[PDB]
């Protein structure tokens, strides 16, 4: 009298905080709780009220049969840290799962826009060892922290928390039990700018601009030299701001800037030289103090494409 | 600026539904939470929102008996209060937590309001 | 007198990622899962059909007699961290482990 | 990046089709190509693209085994062989490529949309 049609399993998350962001490894941490449920057959309990059954006990009722399955995240980093587990188990058969959880999840980040880069943090729960012919997810429900100022959080949650529930096929894998039910979580998120635009890009654009007042000075010697201390300026700037800011394969819009800032110096090295040494007039060119922030400005424009 | 109302008098077991009217900078109205002040005694926390979502906290002396809520259209929040007790009788003040580490501390809270008076017989 | 073959093991392994390099120790980590598929003895399960026995349940199965060979990784630094782990056992002696390592 | 779908057409309840979606322009593989349907008045819905491990591949939760999912990144194409017809399934199926973030369930990440290939399932 057995009922073969699958299992289906209600799932709740509850997400504490996320946190931890790690750039080069694109993880990032996540506490909170998952709520898992769903209907067996029934039994009696002490009462006839709802049995709890906490942490080591419910390994007790697993060897006496109890089926509890395991549910991995897909995309988490290592064992998570399982807190707090318990089991409520209802005398008309009702079932529900209950853990507090840490782990370091991973995800495709693209840091590029840094700091103005937005992500998409994501869950993904799948049952370990039952295809969607014994357990398959019928719903998911996500809820969030309650914020009172976002301006001290590093980053912004952007709109409600989307899900998924969908099927995964595995080819590695009788017919139509190489599929497995899997839940998709999804919090879009975006960082805050403000303190990398007054602590690094601010002070960055006084450097560049500061750089080209050497245009305004009398004498060859003095524009040619004064600019190697402008160059030296930048260099323990990419400093200042690598010590600080996060590590990537590749370069961010900071980066760039910085870039730009030893073109520029190095690009006015080059003017400077060859106004003084193409003829014997050479005053004259050197009142381009206009024409090179447009130069700059003006390849800083087509840059933003 | 907070506006309480909804205070009166009413009988022993008897309902109110005290109503906080917030203006200004206030993104959302989790941030506000209800107290409570009796001549001669400290103004004692009643309830705000919880942290996660879904939860809210209550002092113990509620035993469920109070209930918060919030009309974000309006930016309001509302505290229905009912089987009212003479230990109830207090002037409710509306308060808005202005940071902290601390949802049930008094020391956390601004803006708070003129107060309405609650009195039960 | 006459020598049992050898049990044949087959093994799959699915590798998620590999990263975390230190270049001065000449390690990496890597995350995924490794399957291993023999046959051993014959058994009876429940209904006649594949059996899965997850995790601390293993242990329960070795205890009374289950052979699970261990397979070690020669060049993991350190012992792997194993997330969740699983047997699909099925009565014609079939043995199939699943688990999930980082290391 | 430039897409077009093919293979639609009129079929009854219980019928097959075979649609195709031929990649051209720069397209690092087929793997960052999926499947989607819009159904008029409907939003338009995930319907299947590659798994991120090998041998694995995501599909909606109505697909139900029906549809298969494959691929030639020599042609520069994909295929889904769509099986057991249903009327819920009539839709203009269209043909994204992956822009980015990780969801691939998430029509938002895709682009590169093509004119679409009508199937009508009577
Ligand atoms: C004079 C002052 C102005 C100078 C400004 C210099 C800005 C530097 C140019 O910025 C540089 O752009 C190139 C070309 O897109 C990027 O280069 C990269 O481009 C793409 C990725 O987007 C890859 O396919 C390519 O292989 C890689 O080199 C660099 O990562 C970036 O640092």
């Amino acid at each position: 009298p057995v009922d073969a049609r699958p299992v289906d399993v209600s799932v709740s998350i509850f997400i504490n905080k996320i946190y931890g962001v790690n750039t080069l490894e694109q993880t990032y941490k996540v506490d909170g709780y998952i709520v898992a449920q769903w209907t067996g057959k029934p039994r009696k309990t002490p009462g006839d009220k709802p049995l709890i059954v906490e942490n080591t006990q419910i390994e007790r009722w697993i060897n006496n049969g109890l089926w509890v399955p395991a549910l991995e995240f897909i995309n988490v980093v290592g064992s998570p840290d399982t807190g707090n587990k318990r089991l409520m188990l209802f005398p008309d058969g009702r079932v529900i799962y209950n853990a507090r959880f840490l782990g370091s999840f991973s995800n495709d980040m693209d840091f590029r826009l840094f700091p103005f880069d937005r992500q998409q943090f994501v869950l993904e729960l799948e049952p370990f060892s039952y295809n969607n012919q014994q357990l398959r997810f019928s719903d998911i429900q996500v809820y969030t922290e309650n914020i009172d100022n976002e301006e001290i959080d590093e980053w912004w949650i952007r709109g409600k928390a989307s899900t998924h529930i969908s099927d995964i096929r595995y080819d590695h894998l009788q017919p139509n039990q190489n599929e497995f039910s899997r839940i998709t979580v999804r919090i879009d998120a975006v960082r805050n700018p403000s303190y990398y635009l007054w602590s690094f890009i601010l002070p960055l654009g006084l450097i560049i601009a500061a750089s080209w007042s050497v245009f305004w000075l009398e004498s060859f010697s003095e524009r040619l030299q004064t600019s190697f201390t402008c160059m030296l300026t930048v260099v323990a700037y990419a400093f200042y701001t690598s010590n600080i800011l996060p590590r990537l394969p590749y370069t961010t819009v900071i980066d760039q800037m910085i870039i730009a800032g030893y073109g520029s110096i190095f690009a006015a090295i080059l003017l400077i030289i060859f106004a003084h040494h193409r003829q014997a007039d050479d005053l004259l060119i050197q009142r381009s103090r206009l024409a090179f922030p447009l130069g700059f400005l003006a390849i800083g424009s087509v840059l933003v494409i | 600026q907070l506006q309480e109302s909804g205070g009166g008098l009413v009988q022993a077991g008897g309902s109110l539904r005290l109503s906080c009217a917030a203006s200004g900078r206030i993104f959302s109205t989790n941030v506000m939470g209800w107290f409570r002040q009796a001549p001669g005694k400290e103004r004692e926390f009643v309830a705000t929102v919880g942290r996660i979502g879904g939860s809210t906290v209550y002092a113990d002396f509620v035993k469920g008996r109070f209930t918060l809520s919030r009309d974000n259209a309006k930016n309001m929040v509302y505290l229905q209060m009912n089987s009212l007790k003479p230990e109830d009788t207090a002037v409710y003040y509306c308060g808005a937590r202005i940071g902290g580490s601390d949802r049930l501390a008094p020391e956390n809270y601004g803006y708070w309001g003129q107060g309405t008076q609650v009195t039960v017989s | 007198p006459v020598d049992a073959r050898p049990v044949d093991v087959s093994v799959s392994i699915f590798i998620n990622k590999i990263y975390g390099v230190n270049t001065l120790e000449q390690t990496y980590k890597v995350d995924g899962y490794i399957v291993a598929q023999w046959t051993g003895k014959p058994r009876k399960t429940p209904g006649d059909k594949p059996l899965i026995v997850e995790n601390t349940q293993i242990e329960r199965w070795i205890n009374n007699g289950l052979w699970v060979p261990a397979l070690e990784f020669i060049n993991v630094v350190g012992s792997p961290d194993t997330g969740n782990k699983r047997l699909m056992l099925f009565p014609d002696g079939r043995v199939i482990y699943n688990a999930r390592f980082l290391g």
